[PDB]
Order: structure tokens, then C-alpha cells, then sequence
């Protein structure tokens, strides 16, 4: 039961894993987590704010 | 626990392995590649690329600019006007040639050699010039009647102002060695006036011409090595 | 993919000259010998596999020697044996550096590889027990050691490898880290441009790759404390290009280098042997 | 019935013509060209000057003698007080150029002598100073216009001060080379013989896209004399060599107030 | 017993390695997780 | 995930690869890259030259 | 890190064994083949 | 593929005569027992499968010993223990030697192997710390070490293994690196043609393999620095040949070697002890 | 890619073989080669000799 | 899944105007 993943590109791009262990915790690092939205921290307004409308009315 | 067992070689270090290892930098987005001009892909290319011949490296003028420029003039000397043995790698004028300077980091060799020549007197002077290479195993030529009975091209100065003599490779072994050794023996190239250069009055009567050098198609090197050219004593910082 | 063949041929006799050319044009000779003797066919199977960039560069090269030993320090000079750094680079040793500096551009993933060799400094101060070598990587910007157990050895964020004496040389492998699309070995400018009228000194400013490159530190240390017996030991740093592209082909070094740069020696200017005679086989 | 030994060039409001040339040399088979949006990095509008910047530029001629060891020149720097080009250069941060190099040096079917003309990516030079290493002052590295000259001897300065400048060894290529390698980079010859003319088209060369002009040449211009000039009638006769240089697909980026380099 | 080879890193601890280790406590249940507001994923978002 | 390939021929000519590691660096050689083309260096001249015909008219 | 262990034998160097090992000249270009007379394939063939 | 069965065959009274050849043919005797005598049908399940040449050959046979030390050395000739070069062959031991001598050409690659020992030269000058051997080859021209610790050493291109003793016996293969299409173990021949009239000195010039043969040099040193006590140490190079084939079989040597060439001597030319009588079982 | 044979029997009867390494140098010894045909040492005659017939006529 | 790439745009005369906030709403 082996996973097969794209291998970071550097300067034949898979790499292949199997889980030895029985406990997740064994596990090595996380696969890339590219999720982002920083508009809770940087825009967390109650009413949208189009960028070229006035921020106030 | 699944049962191994070491081989010899275990926990060796090899410097020309060929093995994984742990990236100290994961994740590591490398700066996006461009293109950019000149790429090369094989040391062979190089090889390939003309490169003068310091001929003329005698005393005085070995080490100086003037190691490069084959005396001629219009006198018709019936000596030779170079004289140089087929040892690109090993040889005090070849060795420091572009070719040369590769096959320093090799220890086989096989293919043709180019020989190619540039005149540099007047556009008034004219010429026949003999070019030959003498497989080895006989006396060396010191003379145009032993060199013309060897592989040879007769040269006449003109309009196109380079000629190619080759060494086509001739040889006992499918290598020979880069360095001198009796057994890899690759022959003599020698040149004569096969005429006279000639020039009319208000002309200069000695002249130089160059010789370049490089690599055929055919060509190819085996065995990586350490060159001799280079060394230090202590180390910079 | 295999180099050239060798067909056929016969004589001429033709008003197709392809032993004549002009190199003024900044084409090399072209002409093989199948254009000027007659002959044979050759099939050639024989392959450049061993001169493709990745081949030439192909092997683990030592790059620097460091120092490093542990006793117990009492004076100032003595404390700083304890450890030591280095500024990571190809050109504290000649031959790799020749090799790389056969082009102007390149491009590659390093595998570092160490070799760690250890002596006992005199006979009668008792024995020492096996040690533990730390070899940490400070990018530029992270702040340096001052003694062999401070605090900058924690390397929360910093790569370490921890090797124990004994044990397989350790290795790892290093990205293609240059902010440029590639490494230069040779930069033929400044860091900065001096402007007019500056009181700014540019009495003591350098020139070139020097003046712009920094790869970070490599810094060592035993992890051990002191035993009675003083153990000096010795880093042998390897590199090995992988990966490799190169550009622009320049010529080889000619003659002894003397810094890091591209700069001569007086005494060392004469690389050639001069020949008896322009006539010596 | 076309010859490559006739041939034209027009840039911008400049044309060039040669009765006997040798073919012409576009260095890495690369034609310059501008920067493709795939490959961008500053992200600001480009100023592309135009035919204001790319045509040719004639820099002051020099005098071939059979004494002469050569000649060097330095790019973007031999053109930095050239017209519009040089405005361009100097009121940006950052510049990207190709060239087209014609190197003109007629005589007569009665002289003799070889130029080799090179030009170099990245040609870093050695000091003058065995005290300090990579030790040259930026004003001696940049020349300008008028360019250095080769030497056929070493003579490092003892005080470190007074050689902050190029040691230009000839056989040596300036830079720990023999010159006869000088080859591998691309070329041509001027053979009084064969031919009067060197043409040379460079495409922008650097390990970036685009760089810091005043900071950082990207090409060097090299004239040696491979075989000295010559003249039974009279062999201290001198022949100019002249310099002719176009600027082509230039592009700035990071305008500002004007860059106003140091001048000692 | 298969035949292997030790190579060059052996037994090293390299401190950005990234393998699989076994568990000190086997059969953890670990707590459920529950949503919680405000998580991050990347460093630039906070740069944002 | 294992590539498969011809090795270096000598004096079951095939050799298994598996990457074991995430980054590209990691991985060994690259395979044999036989690109070649001396053009740009031996002969970067604007007009064709047949090795035939005259190099100059 | 894949679980294993060492058997008896381990880093014993037998005379006869039949492993592999890395090659000190990566990808070298052996002399091509050619035929030569008088090929033998075994001893047998000699003690006839 | 088994050895040759024998068929159920009775006797014979005909013109057929099979027990009689002629030697002076070339042609060994073919006959086997169901020509001359009565036979049982026998299976034969045994095979040569032990006498192919890779199973002949299919060993790691020592070639040479070396010797290298690592202590302060103060005088020129202690220096040169520090490290130690050796001309790679086969003819410096006899076994091994005299099994590929069965055959005049022969075309293999090798497994190399090295087995490495140390021992104390004295008692009372302290310990030593654990060594890293370095063996590194240098083929054909490449520059060769005056010193143990010159720049030679750094091997950015000659191929170099570096052990650690107490490890496991180190191993590389080498590829069949012959110049020509199979080696020589026989060269009836010289390395170039003495021509008439010369004045080059053919009094002193040798004659055969040895003029000819060349495939470089192993060089050997302790990578540690000295140690207060004296560590003199041994390295055993073991060759495998294998891929193999052989072509021309030759008698084997029968009497005592005496160089690397065929020559014999004196003392030692009687391989045979005679018999009482031509009569004795 | 794994070779499966017959291993030498003695006293389940096949073998697996992976090829680890790029270079044909380093695998291990080739299997059995049962070629062989002393004719050319044994009987290297011009004109065929019939055992049964005389060698001279 | 890349940082953020850059469009070709010019210049503008407009009543739209993004360089003008107010950083007093937490934005």
C-alpha cells in the first residue's frame, strides 16, 4: 500500500512512501498545505469593502 | 524488525557514489530557471572549438603572445617549418590548448584531430605550403620527401585564408593514452614549402600564420581523472 | 546516442574545396577526414557518456579543511578552539573550482558529504570518551556563535546534523539556493555604485564575486564537555554537484590561483616549458 | 550576386556598411530580444527607448601599432555617455541590452596582421596589487568610452593604493587564461588580407534577467593582436581601429532620479 | 537475511530530517478535535 | 512508484529506482543527458556556410 | 525509517560471495566487443 | 544441460573401427567407452555448472599487500610511511595470476575488496584514536602525492573511498577499462619500434607486457593526524573477476614465477620428482 | 523490475534478483552459461573425420 | 498553487479610487 507523490521541484519527479507504523503520530511531515486566506486577519469586516469604492460613505 | 544484512562496502564513502540523501532545506522553492545563452551539455562541444596552437613556444618567447605566430618568408628554406608529435594531452604545446586542457581531466582518447591554419601575410603574398601527418613506427620526416609519403594536403595561399589538415585516427589500440607513453604513439605532423611564399617589392618578406586546434565528431574521452595543471599549497580565505 | 561514424569515400577531383575555409568568420575548421583521405567505413558504437556535464562533475570534491578540538579552555585563545566557523564556498581548494570555472553560469543541487578524523594531543592525560560533532548551517542573517555552548547551537530553525565519531561520513543534499536564475563564477561588476561626491570611502572597496556572493556559515563544535585527554580533530568538507546545468564556456585556469578571485602571481605567470626547437617531435 | 564578404546594417537612424567582411557572428547562435513576461522579474512598466537608444554609437579610435599589445572595452560602460542610450541607463535602476559590435580596420593589400576580436561574458580582470586580492577601484573598472590597454608585463604595485586598477597581461587575457583559448567565447578576426571588418551580434548574457547597469558589465570587448601589424615601406606606420557598437531590445526598469557615478 | 549496504548519513541526526519514528503511547485516542476560529496556515498571511 | 531502466552497458541489463525522499535535491544523477550541439560555439555565424562551397565569394 | 535487523554474517566479507557494489567509474563506455578466435566457455572444454 | 550420458550398447565384430585414429591430424582421441567396450545405459544428471569461467574465476583472491603507518614524522624517509602508492596488477601474487595465465585474452569487470589491519608499535606512548583509511586511485597521468596530506589528496576527480576501520571490509566494481577489445595476459612485443641508426639507447629497454601495460595507481594514507602512539597498519587488495570471458588456453605455469613476466629460474626448474621405474602404481 | 530464476539445486526453488545500481559493472556474477563445444580445441580439422572411419585413407 | 503574478495594466483617470482606505474599520 504505497503512496506515490510529486517531489518538490529542484534545480523520475515522484517519490514513494509507505507507512511503517501503526499510530498516525509515526508519521512523517504533512503533505504541503497551500491553503491561505488571510482576509480574516487583514479584512474581517461585517460589510464588503470593494477596494475602488469608498471605504466610507 | 525485517531481517538484512550487511555487505561489504557498508558505510563506505565513495566519492564517485551515486546515492540519495536527506535535503537539509525542505520545502525549498528553487529560484525559477530562465533561459540564458551558451548552454552546454558535454565537454566534447568544447573539444570541438578551435584553439591556438603555441607553437613557436622556444625560449624567449614561450609564456609571451608571440608563443602562437609560425614564423614564414619568401626564402624557400627546405628545413621544416614546424615540426610536432600527435600527443595532444601530453605534449609541451598541445597540453595547453583548449582539447588539451580536457583531455588533462581524461585518461583515454579516440578520434580525428583538425589541424587548421590561418595565413597572416599580405593579401600580395602567395603560396604552397605542404601539411602532413606521419603515422608512427618509421623515422620521423625531417625532410618534404618523407613527409609527402605520409597523409598530407598541399595548402595554396588565396582568397580562402584557412586550410584543414586532419589526423585521421590511425592507431593500434581503440584508445590511446592522454599521457606520453611509447605504446599509444600517435605520429608526427610536420610542414614544408611545397614552393616558395612569394612577394613583389614594398611588401614584407617574413609573415606568420596560426594554427588552431580542435576535435572531430568521431571524438571521444574515458576514464575522469585529475589534472596535472592545477595545484595549491595552502588554502585561501 | 553514440559519436560519429566514419563512411566510404573515395578521391575527388572537384571544383568542391571542403578543405579550404576562413576562420576569420569565428566558425572553427569543419572539415573531417572523409573530406580530405580516402575512407573506410567505421561503424563507431563508442559513446560520450563520460564528458555530459553530470559525468564530468559528477564525484565528491574536498572543498576545505576545519579544525576543531575540545579541552578544558581557561584563556581566550583556547576557548575559541572549542569551535569554529567557516564561509561557505568552492574556492578555498584549486581543483573543483577549475573544473565549475570552465563556465561562466551554473546550476545544481550540492550533496555535502564530511569525513571527521580525531587524535590525541599527548599520552599521559588519561583517555577520552567517543565524540559527538555538531555541524550547523547559519544562513546569512542568523545570528553567529561566540562560544562553543551558547545559546545558537539550539537550532530551532537552522539546519544540524549531529554526526557521532565512528560512525558513516555524514551527508545531505542542499537545493539550488541562489537568488539569481543561476550561480555566477564570475561577476564582472560591484556591490554598489560609488556616486559623486560622497564622503562614502571607496578607498578600500573590492571587485567582483567576492563583493556580492554569501552563502552562509558552517559552524562546528564537539558536543562533548572536556576529558582530562585533549582531542583535536579535523572537518573535511565535500561537494558534489548534481543535477547540473552549465552556460558560457570560458577557458581554463592557467597558472596557480592566489585569492578567491581571478588575480595572479608574479612568480607563478609561466606555465609553459619552452621548447628546444619550433621543430621537436 | 550576394557575397557575405558585402553587407549592410541599419539601426535607428544609423546604417554601416563593409566592402570586406567575414560572414558575421551571432554569439551562442542567440539573437537578442526582449524580455518575455514568463521570464519578468521587476514588475513595474518597462521603458523600451526605441530607435532613441538602439542605433550605433562610434567610440574614439585607437592607433594599431606593430608595438600595440591591444585593446579592452567594457558593456554598457564604453556606451554610458553615449546620446539617449546613456540618459536611459542612468535614470533607471535596472537595464537589459543586446549589441551589435562592428569593429572597422582597413589598410591595404601591402600590410599584414591579425585582431582577434572576443567578446566576453562576465570578463572579471586581475588586480594590479599582490597586498590585497579583487582589489580595483570601480573608476579604473569602468573606463568608459575610451577603453584600456593590454601589456606584455606584470608589475604589481608595492603600496596597495597605487595598483586599484586591472592588471591586463596579454598572454594571460588579463584574467589567469592563456589567450590562445579566447576562442571558446565568441569571435572573429580581422586578417588585413582577408577581410576589414568585425561583426558581432550579442544577445543580453547575465545569470539574471535583468541587472544593475552602473553596478555590473555584462560584456567585455577584447582586440589582441594575434599577429603583429607590419609595413615593409615604413613599420612604424600606425592604422586606426575603430569601435562601433548599437545597443539593441533595451528595457529599463525602476525609474528614478538620475544615477551620477563617482569620477575619482 | 537480505543483503543490504550502508550508505554515506548513516545513524547521522540531521536536524530538518524527515522520517517516521515508533509511537511511545500506541493506541492514543486523542482528543476530537472542534473548530476554533482564527487558524493559520502560512507564516504570510500573517506578513499580509 | 519504480522506474525502470537500461544501466551502463559493460563487459537483466535493467536497474530499479525508487526515490525515497520528498525534494527533488535528494535524488541521485540525473540520467544520461546525450543533448549535444556544438553550433553556437564551433560555427554561430549569421549566414549558412556549406563546407563545400567557398566561405567567402 | 523502515524497521529492520541484522542476521548472523552481517559485515562478513566471504571470498565467494556474489553481491553488488557501486562502481568507482560511473557511466564509463567499455571498449566495444569485437570477436577473437579460440573463445573458451569452460574448463572441461580444456581437460578434453 | 547436463555431462554426457552413456548409451546401453553390446559388442561389435566390424570393419567399423573407431578405437583407431591419427593423432598427427591435430585431432585429440575421440573414442569414449561405448566405442571399445559393452555398456549399461546410465542417466547422467551431473552438470559442468562448476567449471564455467564464472564460477573458475568467481572468487576474491589477494593481489598485494601494503603498508602504511601514521605517527610524527620528523626524518624524509619516516614521511614516506605516512602514505604509500602501488602499480595496480594481478602479477604481484601467484594464485590468481596463474588462473587467468590459462588464457591469452581475457574481458572482465572487477569487484575490489580490501581488508584492513592495524596493531600498536609500542607500549607506552599512549593511545590513538579510531583511523579513516583513504584509498584513493589515481589512473594514468593524473598528478601523484609526495606527501600524505598534499593537495593530491582533496580527489576532486580520481575516484577515492574513504573507510573507517572496524567497519565493514570496503567494495567497488570497476568496469572492463581496457584500451583494447579484451586484455592481454601475453604481449609478444615492444612498446615502439627501435630504428636503425638512432641514437635513443636500446641497451637498457625491456621487453613484453610490462612495456605496455599501464592501469595506474592506488594510493593509500591515514587521513588522522599523528597520534602519540605509533599505529603501522596493513591493506590487502582482493580482486573478483567477473562477467567473464576468456579466449586461447594456454599450459599452466609449472614451475616458479620469479617477476611480472614469464621468465624462470634457475634453482627452480625440476616441477617433477621422478619415479622409481616407468612400472609403478 | 525484478528478475525471477531457477537458483543451483541442493540437497521455493527460485530466486529474486533487483539490479540496484546504473552500471552493468556492479551486478553480480552472470548465471550459468552451459555454452561450450570443444570441437575447436579437440578436433580442429579441415576435412570432417567420421570416428567410425579411418582418420587416413 | 503560486504567490501572486502581476497583470499588464496602464494608467487611469478615474473617480474609483484604490489607493484611498480607511484602516479605522480593523481593515
Amino acid at each position: 500500500g504505497a503512496q506515490v507523490s510529486s517531489q518538490k521541484v529542484g534545480a523520475t519527479v515522484n517519490y514513494t512512501t509507505i507507512n511503517y507504523y501503526k499510530d498516525s503520530a509515526s508519521n512523517a511531515a504533512s503533505k504541503l498545505d497551500f491553503s491561505q486566506d488571510p482576509s480574516k486577519f487583514t479584512e474581517p469586516v461585517k460589510d464588503i469593502m470593494i477596494k475602488t469604492a469608498p471605504a466610507l460613505n | 524488525g525485517l531481517p538484512t544484512m550487511l555487505t561489504p562496502g557498508s558505510s563506505q564513502f565513495l566519492t564517485s557514489d551515486d546515492f540519495q540523501s536527506p535535503c537539509a532545506l525542505p520545502n525549498f522553492d528553487v529560484t525559477p530557471p530562465i533561459h540564458i545563452p551558451g548552454e552546454v551539455f558535454n565537454m566534447m562541444e568544447l573539444a570541438e572549438i578551435d584553439s591556438m596552437i603555441p607553437m613557436n613556444s622556444v625560449t624567449g618567447k614561450a609564456n609571451t603572445m608571440e608563443m602562437y605566430p609560425i614564423p614564414l618568408d619568401d626564402k624557400g628554406s627546405a628545413t621544416p617549418i614546424f615540426s610536432i608529435s600527435l600527443s595532444p594531452a601530453s605534449d609541451k604545446r598541445l597540453q595547453y590548448t583548449m582539447l588539451g586542457e580536457i583531455l588533462n581531466y581524461y585518461t583515454h582518447w579516440t578520434g580525428s584531430l583538425r589541424f587548421t591554419f590561418l595565413f597572416c601575410g599580405s593579401m600580395m603574398a602567395t603560396g604552397k605550403i605542404l601539411l602532413s601527418y606521419s603515422p608512427p613506427g618509421a623515422k620521423p620526416p625531417t625532410t618534404r620527401k618523407d613527409a609527402m609519403l605520409g597523409t598530407h594536403i598541399i595548402w595554396d595561399l588565396g582568397l580562402q585564408s584557412s586550410c584543414t589538415m586532419l589526423a585521421p585516427w590511425i592507431s593500434n589500440t581503440v584508445y590511446r593514452r592522454c599521457i606520453k607513453d611509447d605504446f599509444t604513439e600517435g605520429g608526427y605532423i610536420t610542414c614544408f614549402y611545397q614552393t616558395r611564399i612569394v612577394v613583389p617589392s614594398g611588401t614584407p618578406t617574413s609573415m606568420f600564420m596560426l594554427a588552431f586546434v580542435s576535435a572531430c565528431p568521431d571524438f571521444s574521452v574515458r576514464l575522469l581523472r585529475d589534472t596535472n595543471h592545477i595545484s595549491q599549497r595552502t588554502l585561501f580565505a | 546516442p553514440t559519436a560519429q561514424s566514419t563512411p566510404l569515400t573515395s578521391g575527388v577531383n572537384s571544383q568542391e574545396v571542403p578543405a579550404l575555409t576562413a576562420v576569420e568568420t569565428g566558425a572553427s575548421g569543419q572539415a573531417v577526414p572523409s573530406d580530405v583521405i580516402e575512407t573506410r567505413h567505421v561503424v563507431n558504437y563508442k559513446t560520450r557518456s563520460e564528458s555530459t556535464l553530470e559525468s564530468f562533475f559528477g564525484r565528491s570534491a574536498c572543498v576545505t579543511i576545519l579544525e576543531v578540538e575540545n579541552f578544558n579552555a581557561t584563556t581566550d585563545a583556547d576557548r575559541k578552539k572549542q569551535f569554529t566557523t567557516w564561509a561557505i564556498t568552492y574556492t578555498d581548494t584549486v581543483q573543483l573550482r577549475r573544473k565549475l570555472e570552465f563556465f561562466t553560469y551554473s546550476r545544481f543541487d550540492l550533496e555535502m558529504t564530511f569525513v571527521i578524523t580525531e587524535r590525541y594531543y599527548a599520552s599521559n592525560t588519561g583517555h577520552a570518551r567517543n565524540q559527538v560533532y555538531q555541524l550547523m548551517y547559519i544562513p546569512p542573517g542568523a545570528p553567529r556563535p561566540t562560544a562553543w555552548d551558547d545559546y545558537t547551537w539550539q537550532s530551532s530553525s537552522n539546519p544540524s546534523v549531529f554526526y557521532t565519531y565512528g560512525s558513516a561520513p555524514p551527508r545531505m543534499s542542499i537545493p539550488y539556493v541562489g537568488i539569481a536564475n543561476a550561480y555566477s563564477h564570475f561577476y564582472d561588476g560591484f556591490a554598489r555604485v560609488p556616486l559623486k561626491d560622497e564622503t562614502v570611502d571607496s578607498g578600500d572597496t573590492y571587485y567582483g564575486l567576492v563583493t556580492i556572493n554569501d552563502f552562509g556559515t558552517l559552524a562546528v563544535r564537539v558536543v562533548n564537555e572536556y576529558n582530562p585527554a585533549r582531542i583535536t580533530s579535523k572537518i573535511r568538507v565535500y561537494m558534489k554537484p548534481k543535477h547540473v546545468r552549465c552556460w558560457c564556456p570560458r577557458p581554463p585556469r592557467a597558472v596557480p590561483y592566489r585569492g578567491e578571485g581571478v588575480d595572479f602571481k608574479q612568480d607563478s605567470i609561466t606555465p609553459l616549458t619552452a621548447v628546444e626547437n619550433i621543430n621537436t617531435f | 550576386g550576394y557575397s557575405d564578404r558585402v553587407r549592410q546594417i541599419t539601426l535607428g537612424n544609423s546604417t554601416i556598411t563593409t566592402q570586406e567582411a567575414a560572414n558575421a557572428v551571432v554569439a551562442y547562435g542567440e539573437w537578442p530580444s526582449y524580455l518575455d513576461d514568463k521570464e519578468a522579474n521587476p514588475i513595474d512598466a518597462p521603458t523600451e527607448p526605441d530607435v532613441s537608444s538602439n542605433r550605433f554609437y562610434t567610440l574614439d579610435s585607437v592607433q594599431w601599432k606593430s608595438t600595440s599589445r591591444g585593446w579592452w572595452w567594457k558593456l554598457p560602460d564604453a556606451l554610458k555617455d553615449m546620446g539617449m542610450f546613456g540618459q536611459n541607463m542612468y535614470y533607471h535602476y535596472l537595464g537589459r541590452s543586446g549589441y551589435t559590435v562592428h569593429v572597422q580596420c582597413n589598410a591595404s593589400k601591402f600590410h599584414q596582421g591579425a585582431l582577434g576580436v572576443f567578446a566576453i561574458p562576465e570578463y572579471v580582470m586581475a588586480c594590479n596589487t599582490e597586498a590585497k586580492t579583487s582589489y580595483v577601484s570601480y573608476v579604473n573598472a569602468n573606463p568608459g568610452e575610451k577603453g584600456g590597454v593590454f601589456d606584455n608585463a606584470y608589475n604589481p604595485s608595492a603600496e596597495a593604493s597605487e595598483g586599484r586598477k586591472f592588471a591586463a597581461l596579454d598572454y594571460l587575457l588579463g584574467c589567469g587564461v592563456l589567450a590562445g583559448n579566447a576562442f571558446v567565447y565568441p569571435h572573429q578576426i580581422i586578417n588585413l588580407r582577408t577581410n576589414n571588418s568585425a561583426t558581432l551580434v550579442l544577445p543580453y548574457v547575465n545569470s539574471l534577467a535583468i541587472d544593475c547597469m552602473a553596478k555590473h558589465n555584462n560584456w567585455g570587448l577584447v582586440i589582441l593582436p594575434l599577429c603583429k601589424l607590419d609595413y615593409a615601406p615604413n613599420s612604424s606606420t600606425e592604422i586606426p581601429i575603430t569601435v562601433t557598437i548599437a545597443p539593441m531590445f533595451t528595457e529599463f526598469n525602476g525609474l528614478r532620479n538620475i544615477t551620477v557615478p563617482a569620477t575619482q
